[PDB]
């Protein structure tokens, strides 16, 4: 029940953002694609051959 | 004309079985899987009935095509096929050997 130009005002939010957590993105995707290439390796150098 | 093919073909045969034991092997394999599908299809015979049509069709497709699978290891086993070994026939006949059996469970 706030109505339109009786009730408009603020709202104060405080927060904190550590320069640790600032560089976690890059460091997520650059950890996924790590952990991509590295299937290729096993799955491509592994002896599947079924003759000598 | 025909007995000289028919006892030639016999004796040619027979020789073929006695050399190698793996021929005998399969032939005794492929002559009771015709007996299944005989007398499986007696039981329609006998009693005119048709109900589970399904659960009649998959039985008989489980005869014919482990048969047919059967011939084609032996013409692959006898003459080798260029770029294929003996060890390469086998293993493709125990994967689509391996297929037909789950498609014949979902059926029924
Ligand atoms: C529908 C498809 C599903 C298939 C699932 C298996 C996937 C295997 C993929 C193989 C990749 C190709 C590499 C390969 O060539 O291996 C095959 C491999 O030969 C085979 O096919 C044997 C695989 C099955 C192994 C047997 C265990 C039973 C499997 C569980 C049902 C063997 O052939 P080769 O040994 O390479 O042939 C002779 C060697 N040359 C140098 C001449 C080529």
């Amino acid at each position: 029940n706030l109505i339109s130009q009786v009730a408009n005002g603020q709202v104060l939010i405080k927060y904190d953002y550590p320069k640790s957590s600032f560089f976690k993105k890059p460091l997520s995707i650059a950890c996924y694609i790590f952990t991509a290439l590295m299937g290729v390796f096993v799955l491509k150098t592994l002896n599947m051959n079924v003759t000598n | 004309d025909f007995q000289e093919t028919f006892k030639t073909s016999k004796r040619a045969y027979f020789a073929q079985i006695e050399k190698y034991p793996k021929l005998k092997l399969i032939d005794t394999f492929c002559f009771f899987l015709v007996l299944l599908g005989v007398i499986q299809c007696t039981f329609i015979i006998l009693i005119r009935d048709n109900f589970p049509f399904n659960a009649f069709l998959a039985g008989f497709i489980i005869c014919v095509g482990q048969f047919v699978l059967l011939m084609s290891l032996r013409l692959q086993l006898c003459n080798s096929f260029p770029g294929i070994s003996k060890n390469r026939a086998f293993a493709e006949f125990i994967v689509a050997s391996l297929i037909l059996h789950f498609v014949c469970l979902h059926f029924i």
